[PDB]
């Protein structure tokens, strides 16, 4: 089946994800940064 | 949630890959055998054993039993009828194994199509980013693809393959039992000894738990 | 406590696993498997040394285990060597088959529990993301998804698979004891001295898993 | 080997981690809350 | 937009190509590609057509390379061992060719998701390290997502179905070759058409074709 | 709390692994496997070169190794070749079984450790996510999750799997040595030329992994 | 199209190599991998495996067509190749067919086992590299979480720790596993060449007809992966 270490990969990914959700818990959105990100993403995907 | 597009994506991708694996006629045959294994019940071994006992005492609804009786009635020898019954049993075994393979292939290919669909949806939402409040719910519908694949890989296709394998085992048991019954009938054995030999099959590889 | 308990998550995992299992095992088969598991967990297998001692103590005269109960009762009834051999091997094969089928039932449960956990966590993540205007109060919304995954992992790794492994070990011990009792009953039927049979009775007591004990 | 559900779990987890990193990229973290979290983590890790 | 797309394509496809070229030689890969192209743009001969042609030939005593080889060998080689051995050798050669093509494409489909995971990790590292330039995280997210998507699509929709179709073609070709070999053996032994027709009837329903009946 | 987190992570991983393994294997089996692993890691396998020199010395004459002691005792007792061969083959099979079962015990540990790591990680992540409003709670929970994942990975990849591999290597060495003793004792009983048996035994030096010349 | 595929494969390897190079992150992966691998292969066996890999990568194998040409030339008569030289010397010295067959098959088996051992070494490295990368990443994560001072450093430090995992992947799928695969290919090629040389030497010793042995050797050339090349 899958490589034996895929379980630890899933665990590491879940750890990092939940750390990022924790960071988002006390984060505040920025409109201008969002607009810059959206423009960059539109440029990257060839739109 | 409910999304026609996501279920269409998963079903279409799985169908394309399976049609690359099998043919359309084989797929329809697999569906037919799955239906016959679902909405119909296999004959219980006890009823078949009682039928063999009654025919032995006197000397038919099962098609295999009817075929065996007809092959006996026209003055045939043991080896030819044995070969014919072995051929029929092998044909049934092959059909059931092929249906199991078809539904197993569907089950393994559903989640990959789910992931492909959700990745495509995520790419679309990233290339069409307009409103921050809509960055959250968008992936919702995207993830709807993966969920569907998961469900189809675990509630539909793999359970159908397991049911097909179960029906394969049950039919093989019944047809082997009918083989021993027809060999006993052509051998002219006592009803009691063959009856005991037949109930010897009632503790087979899956009916021992109910004992 | 209340953060680790969710009705919907346990409902999803248990219901999905039960559905998928009943697609391959009837209700009677599952109940028999649970009865076998309860017997294997709440009762201790008879020690082979104590079995040999009981055999040699009852041999010269001519009762707790039901297998030797049946053996001595049928020998009192006075059957042939073919009869005793056939009946005892049939019982051994029957017991082995039901133990193997119970192992299969619990292994199917253990294989299907984490898939149900994955389905439940996908449902939870979809529910979290469908109500995410801002990513502030999404911790408890993720807790339920990780809870379904945790339930699947716990049921698979700490309940169902250990039950299957215990059933396998119990099958091995039961088979060994059945073989020992069959050999003892055959010897008693023959009428040999208690000392001669003990020479070969314990020669193969070091078979398989017990090979590490020496 | 390992069951394929574990692979799907890993793929989904990494994908959504990428999404959450994107979410944090255009978000401003509180400083006092971050300092509290940092102190708590330092105390817990020893 | 072009740079991130070509970076994702380069990672996935180039890594798969490098790994497979380590596995197989380039000539073997080109042979596998030709085999797959033949299997995708040429329908397999109907075994019923082969049976009809075989019975026509048996009653009497083209458009098929194996049949031409068999008739050319029969009009010159009077013995049975040479013809049977040559036909079996050709059958084994075709089986080996199709098996090796399946192996090449299965190797491609195996390596593709590993390159997709590597690309996802590279994009994650880049986007985490930058984390403050909007012009730097857009390309990184694009690379991660597109490497994952390309790996998944190439593995599950291109290479694995091509290998499966090659297996199907191998089975069909081998069935046709067995039917032609048996027909040649029958016409050499002068068997009656009816008995060999009944004997190839069970050949018809071999394996997959059991689902149609 | 700093030590409590480490204690909790160790308890989760190690206790879960022990609990699950003790269902697969009896306590005596685990103790025997531990003893065999300790013997493999603390004691060195006897070199086949010294074994060959000693055994050709004895052949010329016609012993710290226990298997050689048993073989010589059987040979000096005037027993037939079949009986001695059967007894020594039984001893070899017993050693093979013990080593295989010890490897199985440590493999069970190795593939149960990351599962306990995952269970502890999900427990810690649920605890940390639920207590978002409590800064004092997420520290220990995040630490528990990270440490339990790290302990699962470390115990699986750096302790239990390498111990199983070492046990397999020791089993291979013991099997080779005991087969060499088998052949040499059979030759001594038969009474072949010491040079021929020496050459045939030196032929065993290029078996398996000993290709380091 | 062969040049294009070769160039794109080389470019993929090059970009992965520059992504690899940083020193410490790869050092932890390789140190842990070596420590785990040394419990299955000794230091001498590891060096032998590295020598086999180097000799398989740099030195190219003899084309079997040239081998058949040399064999038929010698057969019609009555060498840089070492196995051929050994066979020729053995047959010139004067020996039975059985002795020649035994020695040649012993050499063939020795090379087969050497290449299998090297392939096993590099496959073990490939299996163990990603787990060591992940262990290094988790250690780095612990070090980061225990040293939080600035939010702006949360991102880059994370990207450093995860870096180790990346190296494992790049070391598993792009170095060790390809080296093992190339070793298996070299094993197959050398086994085929040595079987051809053994058959030719036996045919020369027994004075066989050149035409039948040439047909047999072509039949040998017409199997294996080479079936795709025809
Ligand atoms: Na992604
Ligand atoms: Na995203």
């Amino acid at each position: 089946g899958l490589p034996l270490w895929m379980g630890t990969f899933a665990n590491l990914m879940s750890l990092l994800m939940c750390f990022f959700v924790l960071l988002l818990s006390f984060s505040e959105m920025d409109v201008l940064k969002f607009k810059q990100i959206a423009g960059s993403m539109k440029f990257a995907f060839g739109v | 949630f409910v999304d026609v597009t996501s279920i269409l994506i998963v079903v279409g991708g799985s169908i394309f890959v399976v049609l690359m694996k099998f043919t359309m006629g084989q797929f329809f045959g697999a569906t037919k055998i799955a239906g016959k294994a679902f909405m119909f019940k296999a004959d219980e071994p006890e009823d078949l054993i009682a039928k063999i006992v009654e025919m032995a005492d006197a000397a038919i609804n099962n098609t295999f039993m009817q075929k065996g009786i007809d092959l006996l009635v026209d003055g045939h020898d043991a080896d030819v009828v044995r070969a014919a019954l072995k051929k029929d049993i092998a044909l049934t075994d092959e059909r059931h194994t092929q249906g199991t393979g078809v539904f197993r292939a569907f089950g393994d290919v559903a989640p990959a199509m789910g992931m492909i669909g959700t990745l495509v949806g995520l790419v679309a939402m990233l290339s069409n980013m307009d409103d921050p409040k809509a960055i959250g719910p968008a992936m919702a519908v995207a993830l709807l693809t993966t969920l569907y694949g998961a469900i189809l890989s675990n509630m539909v296709f793999f359970p159908i393959a397991d049911k097909l394998s179960l029906r394969r085992d049950q039919e093989t048991l019944n047809r082997r039992l009918i083989m021993d019954g027809v060999l006993a009938i052509q051998d002219g054995q006592n009803p009691r000894v063959i009856d005991s030999y037949l109930k010897n099959y009632l503790n087979e590889g899956k009916r021992a738990l109910e004992i």
